[PDB]
């Protein structure tokens, strides 16, 4: 099958990675208790 | 404490799924060329 | 005139016999002869059970159900005494006959209900004065609902009244109070009424039909849980025989 | 409140000896000359008020009234229980060996 | 929630065989 | 050209990603059939009466099961052998208490798994190759047929044939040596040595040709990698390989010609299997397990046990507890 | 442990009269028992009546008493039930209805003696086995 | 008892338009018995995972 | 009066009256509604209604 | 059921006929 | 059902964890040069 033109490579640097675990890891640790109720 | 049981298991995929979404892009990142 | 091979798998076998629409005679009853029930045949056709409200205000209502368990519902080839009582009325006394058969109805929604549909040791009187039978002779009855299993049936743990294990054995070390209605088994012995309206009348050959109505408790579990009031309504068929 | 009504009869005369209202009728072959006449007879006509009603048993010949008094000794009667003598369990209790 | 748990992974070998034979990567002589 | 000639070339068309074929036109509607009534009763089918004395068992998993005690519980006693399709039933509520989907899987199962041994035969035939793949799968295609339909025939009902589920399977297992002794039956001991067997041989001859790959890669690298699909030449040395298959029993304990090796790899399995199918289609007519209880007597007549004896007392305790309501009489004889 | 003369004597008729059997007549009768009896009696029970078994102290106590080498006999002659009030040949397997029983038309006296020997000397090797059922396998 | 005590959230739109039967015989109003024919509850279910 | 007419005029029906983590049917905060108790009427010792 | 059976019956029909016909139509001859 | 509460967060750590590793050495493993 013939490739499709439109592909792109995707990319995520080491500190983007950083920041998304911490926005995760604090959400979390701001949610967690309401979710424990 | 009479927490909620699916608090336990809504907390840890709240966490684990974006955060391994972004380990696997970040790994593959390092990867290419 | 059909045969066995005639009838198998045709469903016609848990039917009872009918009378003609022209048999609207009289059967003469002498007060100085004894009868005897021949052939008692009882066909439900609809399985009614009490609903159970919360609210003991309103009043429950009978609901239709789904027979599950097939053409396996009617009692047949019952027979026993005919007396002829001082007053002039009949009692059948029931002494034998295929007389009960297992039936599970179930409920919209999907509970199933089993009951044992029976008329065992049924004794059943009609108005006074009956010289003749006639299609306005009624019959009106009670009759005993034992337990739906017998007393050797061992529960799927192997608990059992007249046999089987005395508690929870897969438990060894739990309290026994709270399991106490679950492992003490207990035999049921209810009443039943049965109501008989002849419709119909066959003066030369002693046969009659028509329809019925009882009312019965269902399978408790061996006291595990609470029965339902069961509604049972057919068409019977009697031959009577001088004895 | 809830009580197993067999294991309560086994602490009756009903464990000692063969209860005329309720014992299955394979234990008449415990002793001489009762089954399976007698112990026919003996079932189909219970139950008795006492052991000595069994001697009324309309029909029987003389020397079954003389057998049933040699072994009045180790018949009983207790109350009728439901669960004993329902499902014909008198002639089947759905024991063999 | 066991019924839930049971039926999902269940589903996802359903899905697995699905990529695995229709997404395979193709056999190729050299 | 007509349509019928353009749907038959693409029934038969060796380039579908899946073969069709004639046999598919058969086995794809009935294990779609089977396949989704089995999925439905297992996560959602009230409880069976599967003994006919009215006392359901569960199966399915949203009325209380997990994985392994779930099944597709078979139908009922009452119905015996008879044909019990969905039409037959008053009711689907009344086709459910007594196990119509049991009956509606395994009969479409068992068809739609035929046909897949003659599609394997098709296909061969359409792509050249040799007949007989097909044969070996008869070896599990038998066993199939031997517990769902023979062992039902012999003992006259599809209530004793084997349940849809894993502890259901068990339950089959041991009412089985209950009342056949079927360990000590000599065409499942075959079934034994075939399995175990097979087991063994595939371990073996996987070890022998991993042992003896040809050097095609270095140390880092999956050596997989040193074999390319479709080469000509073979990926391991044989001659190593049997020089010290040789050296380990003796030198002409060995398969030396791969041919015979890979047909040894083939029968061994399928003939056990084909016995193991048979104990089970052979003891459906009851002729069961070897019986010597009380065999070994003593000068005055002493029964001396032997370990046939302590088998024969496990079994006791199998048979006098399985379906612990259903029977009235003193003997079990189906 | 053998099978002693001792064991193979046993009683012949209710007054105590005793009778010693060969090992050759005991085993004529175990061969005789599984010919024309072990298919309903096997081990001492009775497949299509388990009421009744074969133990001597059962037999002791049927009417009349089968306890013995004679009762034994007349029974395998004239079969009744356990209260004696009925003769039985026409369901039982006996010399009187050989006609219908055919193993039983070619059973001679001494036959007959060895099958009640079997029957009396089995319990005393086997003991509670001998009509216990499958409980003793 | 009504749905929306129970945490109900698709049910009551199926029977906004019209669908208040079971395939195992209740409707949302009380009644035993019914047919509903194909489009039961059930019947929206399966049509939608089809 | 019916029973549904006086549960519509009971404030655990009333939609404003929850939270944004109590979770699951109304059921879970105040149960399974059984059954009316009735029209509760209050009186002090004068026999006066009060409300 | 009486509808379910006659539709079963029709689909069963079908594909056994679809399988008669295909093994009619000239099998031997679809080799390599 | 009296199931182990346990249970559900078990269950989903033991697929989730190794799946998601496989995932991971897979994706990267694509986009290394070809
Ligand atoms: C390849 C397609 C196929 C086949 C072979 C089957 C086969 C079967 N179905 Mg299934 N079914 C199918 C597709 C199929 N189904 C599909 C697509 C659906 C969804 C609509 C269903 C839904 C369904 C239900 C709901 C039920 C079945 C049932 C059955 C069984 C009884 C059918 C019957 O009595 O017809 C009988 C047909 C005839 C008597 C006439 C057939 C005409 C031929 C020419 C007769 C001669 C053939 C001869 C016997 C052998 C020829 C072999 C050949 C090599 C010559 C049978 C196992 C029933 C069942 O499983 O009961 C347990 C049942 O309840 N099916
Ligand atoms: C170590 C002890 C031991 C061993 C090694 C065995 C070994 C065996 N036993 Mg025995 N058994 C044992 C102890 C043992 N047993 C004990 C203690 C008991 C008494 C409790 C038994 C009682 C017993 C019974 C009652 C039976 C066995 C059977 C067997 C055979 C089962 C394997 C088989 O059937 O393959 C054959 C292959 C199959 C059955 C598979 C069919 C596959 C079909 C055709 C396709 C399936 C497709 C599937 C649905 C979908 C695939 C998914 C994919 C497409 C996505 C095997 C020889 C069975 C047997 O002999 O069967 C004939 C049998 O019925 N054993
Ligand atoms: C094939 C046709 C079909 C049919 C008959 C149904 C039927 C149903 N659906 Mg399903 N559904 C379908 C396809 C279908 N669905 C598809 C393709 C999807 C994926 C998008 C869904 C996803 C879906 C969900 C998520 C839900 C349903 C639900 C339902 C039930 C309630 C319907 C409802 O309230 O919608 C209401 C529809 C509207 C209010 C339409 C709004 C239209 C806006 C205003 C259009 C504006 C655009 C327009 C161009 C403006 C100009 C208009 C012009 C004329 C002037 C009903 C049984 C509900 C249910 O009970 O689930 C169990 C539910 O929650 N469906
Ligand atoms: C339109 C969406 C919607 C609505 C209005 C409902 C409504 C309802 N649901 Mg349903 N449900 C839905 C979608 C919805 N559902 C979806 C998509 C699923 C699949 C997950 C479900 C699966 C489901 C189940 C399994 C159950 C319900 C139940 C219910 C009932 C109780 C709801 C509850 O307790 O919520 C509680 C709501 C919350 C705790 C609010 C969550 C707010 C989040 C956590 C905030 C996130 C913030 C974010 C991280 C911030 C990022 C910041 C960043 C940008 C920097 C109620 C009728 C229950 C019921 O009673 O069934 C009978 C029940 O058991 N629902
Ligand atoms: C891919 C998988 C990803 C999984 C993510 C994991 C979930 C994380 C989030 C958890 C949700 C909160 C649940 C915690 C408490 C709990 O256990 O709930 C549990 C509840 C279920 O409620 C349960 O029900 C039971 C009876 O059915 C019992 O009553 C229980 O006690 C009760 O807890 O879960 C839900 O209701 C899910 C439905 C969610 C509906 C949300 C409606 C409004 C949302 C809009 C928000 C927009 C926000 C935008 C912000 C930007
Ligand atoms: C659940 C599965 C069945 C769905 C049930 C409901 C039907 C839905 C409507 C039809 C949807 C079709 C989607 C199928 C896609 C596909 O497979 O394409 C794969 C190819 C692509 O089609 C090729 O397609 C080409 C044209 S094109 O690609 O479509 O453009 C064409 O030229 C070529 O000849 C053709 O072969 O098709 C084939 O290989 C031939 C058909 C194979 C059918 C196999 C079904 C097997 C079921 C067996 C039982 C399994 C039991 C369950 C196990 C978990
Ligand atoms: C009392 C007595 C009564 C006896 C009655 C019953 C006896 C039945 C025996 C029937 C057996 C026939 C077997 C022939 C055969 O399989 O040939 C096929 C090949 C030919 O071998 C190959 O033989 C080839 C030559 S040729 O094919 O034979 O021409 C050769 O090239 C190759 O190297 C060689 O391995 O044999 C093998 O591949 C190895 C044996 C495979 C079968 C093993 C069975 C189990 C044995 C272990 C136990
Ligand atoms: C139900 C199905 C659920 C599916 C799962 C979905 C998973 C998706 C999760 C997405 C998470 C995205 C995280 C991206 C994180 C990230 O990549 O940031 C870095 C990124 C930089 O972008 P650039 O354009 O420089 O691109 C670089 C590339 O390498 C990025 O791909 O910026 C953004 O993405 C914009 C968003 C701002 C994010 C703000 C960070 C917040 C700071 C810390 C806050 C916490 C501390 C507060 C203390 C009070
Ligand atoms: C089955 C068809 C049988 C065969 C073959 C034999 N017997 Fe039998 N036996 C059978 C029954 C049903 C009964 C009880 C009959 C009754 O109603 O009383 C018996 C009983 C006996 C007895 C008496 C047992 C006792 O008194 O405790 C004896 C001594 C006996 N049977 C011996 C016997 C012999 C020697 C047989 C072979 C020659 C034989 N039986 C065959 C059923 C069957
Ligand atoms: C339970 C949580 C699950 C979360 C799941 C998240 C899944 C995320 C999937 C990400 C897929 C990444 O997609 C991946 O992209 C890279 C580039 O970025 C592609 O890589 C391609 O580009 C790169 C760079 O030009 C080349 O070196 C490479 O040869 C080429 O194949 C891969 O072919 C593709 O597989
Ligand atoms: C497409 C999948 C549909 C599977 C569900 C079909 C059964 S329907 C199911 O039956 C139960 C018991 O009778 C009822 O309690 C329940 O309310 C009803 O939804
Ligand atoms: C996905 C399988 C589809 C099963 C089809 C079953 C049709 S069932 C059919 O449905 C009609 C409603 O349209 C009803 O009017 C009718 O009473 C009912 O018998
Ligand atoms: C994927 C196959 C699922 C098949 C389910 C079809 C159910 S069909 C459904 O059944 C009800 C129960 O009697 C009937 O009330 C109704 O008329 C009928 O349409
Ligand atoms: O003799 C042999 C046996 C086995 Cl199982 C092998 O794999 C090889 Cl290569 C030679
Ligand atoms: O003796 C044998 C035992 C088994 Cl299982 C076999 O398969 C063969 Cl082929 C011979
Ligand atoms: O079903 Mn199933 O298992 Ca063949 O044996 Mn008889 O039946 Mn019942 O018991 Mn044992
Ligand atoms: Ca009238
Ligand atoms: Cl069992
Ligand atoms: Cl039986």
């Amino acid at each position: 099958m013939e490739p499709n033109p439109n592909r792109q490579p995707v990319e995520l640097n080491r500190t983007s990675l950083y920041l998304g675990l911490l926005l995760i890891l604090v959400l979390a640790l701001l949610f967690s208790s309401y979710f424990f109720n | 404490m009479e927490v909620n049981q699916l608090g336990l298991i809504a907390t840890a995929l709240f966490v684990l799924v974006p955060s391994v979404f972004l380990i696997i892009l970040y790994v593959q990142t390092e990867s290419q060329q | 005139t059909l045969t066995y091979d005639d009838i198998v798998g045709t469903g016609l076998a848990n039917k009872c016999p009918t009378l003609d629409d022209t048999a609207r005679g009289a059967y003469p009853i002498d007060s100085s002869q004894t009868y005897r029930i021949a052939r008692l045949c009882l066909q439900p056709t609809t399985f009614l059970v009490k609903e159970e409200p919360k609210n003991k205000r309103q009043e429950a209502e009978f609901v239709p159900t789904k027979l599950v368990t097939r053409e396996t519902t009617s009692l047949d080839q019952i027979q026993g005494e005919l007396k002829v009582n001082s007053d002039g009325s009949l009692t059948f006394v029931e002494e034998d006959g295929i007389d009960f058969q297992p039936v599970t109805v179930q409920m919209a929604g999907g509970e199933r209900i089993p009951l044992l549909f029976t008329v065992k040791n049924l004794v059943a009187s009609t108005q006074p004065n009956v010289t003749s039978i006639t299609t306005s002779t009624d019959f009106k009855g009670e009759f005993n609902v034992p337990s739906y299993r017998t007393a050797n049936f061992l529960d799927p743990k192997g608990r059992g009244l007249a046999s089987g294990y005395d508690s929870a054995i897969a438990l060894p070390q739990a309290k026994e109070e709270e399991l106490a209605r679950a492992n003490v088994k207990r035999f049921s012995l209810t009443k039943g009424q049965i109501s008989l309206n002849v419709a119909k009348v066959d003066g030369r050959t002693g046969e009659i039909a028509g329809t019925f109505e009882s009312e019965q408790l269902s399978d408790d579990d061996m006291g595990a849980h609470e029965p339902h009031e069961v509604k049972i309504q057919g068409v019977f068929y009697a031959s009577i025989e001088p004895a | 409140e809830l009580v197993n009504v067999v294991d309560e009869k086994l602490g009756t005369a009903y464990g000692e000896k063969i209860d005329l209202n309720n014992t299955n009728i394979a234990a008449f072959i415990q002793y001489r000359g009762l089954y399976p006449t007698l112990a026919k007879l003996i079932v189909k006509n219970a139950p008795y008020e006492s052991v000595e009603d069994v001697l009324n048993i309309p029909g029987l010949t003389e020397r079954q009234k003389q057998i049933l008094r040699e072994n009045l000794e180790h018949f009983t009667v207790t109350e009728v229980e439901t669960a004993l003598v329902e499902g014909g369990d008198r002639y089947n209790n759905g024991l063999y060996k | 929630m066991e019924t839930i748990t049971y039926v999902f992974i269940f589903a996802c070998i359903i899905a697995l065989f699905f990529f695995a034979i229709f997404f395979r990567e193709p056999p190729r002589i050299t | 050209a007509n349509l019928w000639e353009r749907f038959c070339n693409w029934v038969t068309s060796t380039d579908n990603r899946l073969y069709v074929g004639w046999f598919g036109v058969i086995m794809i509607p009935t294990l779609l059939a089977a396949t989704i009534c089995f999925v439905i009763a297992f996560i959602a089918a009230p409880p069976v009466d599967i003994d006919g004395i009215r006392e359901p068992v569960s199966g399915s998993l949203l009325y209380g099961n997990n994985i392994i005690t779930g099944a597709v519980v078979p139908s009922s006693n009452a119905i015996g052998l008879h044909f019990y399709p969905i039409w037959e039933a008053a009711s689907l509520d009344e086709w459910l208490y007594n196990g119509g989907p049991y009956q509606l899987i395994i009969f479409h199962f068992l068809l739609g798994a035929s046909c897949y041994m003659g599609r394997q035969w098709e296909l061969s035939y359409r792509l050249g190759m040799r007949p007989w793949i097909c044969v070996a799968y008869s070896a599990p295609l038998a066993s199939a047929f031997a517990v769902f339909l023979i062992y039902p025939i012999g003992q006259g009902s599809f209530s004793d044939g084997m349940p849809l589920g894993i502890s259901g399977t068990f339950n089959f297992m041991i009412v089985f040596q209950a009342e056949h002794n079927i360990l000590m039956h000599p065409f499942h001991q075959l079934g034994v040595a075939g399995v175990f067997g097979g087991a063994l041989f595939c371990a073996m001859h996987g070890s022998l040709v991993t042992s003896s790959l040809i050097r095609e890669t270095t140390e880092t690298e999956s050596a997989n990698y040193g074999y390319k699909f479709g080469q000509e030449e073979e990926t391991y040395n044989i001659v190593a390989a049997h020089g010290y298959f040789g050296r380990l029993i003796f030198q002409y304990a060995s398969f030396n010609n791969s041919r015979s090796l890979h047909f040894f790899l083939a029968a061994w399995p399928v003939v056990g299997v084909w016995f193991a199918a048979l104990g089970i289609s052979t003891m459906a007519f009851n002729l069961n397990g070897f019986n010597f209880n009380h065999s070994v007597i003593d000068a005055k007549g002493n029964v001396i046990n032997t370990w046939a004896d302590i088998i024969n007392r496990a079994n006791l305790g199998m048979e006098v507890m399985h379906e612990r309501n259903a029977h009235n009489f003193p003997l079990d004889l189906a | 442990a053998e099978l002693t003369p001792e064991v193979l004597t046993v009683p012949l008729n209710s007054e105590g009269k005793t009778i010693t059997l060969t090992e050759k007549q005991y085993l004529e009768g175990k061969r005789l028992f599984q010919y024309a009896c072990a298919s309903c009696h096997v081990g001492g029970i009775t497949k299509t009546n388990p009421s009744l078994d074969l133990r001597t102290e059962t037999l002791a106590l049927a009417t009349p008493p089968r306890d013995n080498i004679e009762g034994l006999v007349d029974y395998m002659k004239n079969p009744t039930t356990y209260d004696g009030e009925q003769e039985i040949a026409e369901v039982h397997p006996s010399l009187r209805s050989a006609d219908i029983f055919p193993k039983m038309r070619n059973l001679t006296e001494k036959d007959l003696v060895a099958i009640a020997g079997h029957i009396l000397v089995e319990p005393k090797i086997l003991g509670d086995k001998w009509g216990g059922g499958k409980v003793y396998y | 008892n009504p749905m929306w005590r129970q945490g109900m959230f698709v049910l009551p739109f199926m029977a906004r338009l019209g669908v208040t039967g079971s395939w195992s015989g209740w409707s949302i109003t009380g009644e035993t018995g019914i047919d509903p024919g194909f489009w039961s509850f059930e019947g929206v279910a399966l049509a939608h995972i089809v | 009066i019916p029973e549904k007419l006086a549960f519509y005029d009971y404030i655990g029906n009333n939609p404003a009256k929850g939270g944004l983590f109590r979770t699951g049917p109304m059921n879970k905060g105040d149960g399974i509604a059984q059954a009316w108790k009735g029209h509760a009427v209050f009186r002090n010792k004068e026999g006066e209604e009060l409300f | 059921m009486e509808t379910l059976k006659i539709t079963v019956y029709i689909v069963v029909t079908f594909f056994v006929l679809l399988f008669v016909f295909g093994f009619l139509s000239g099998d031997p001859a679809r080799n390599p």
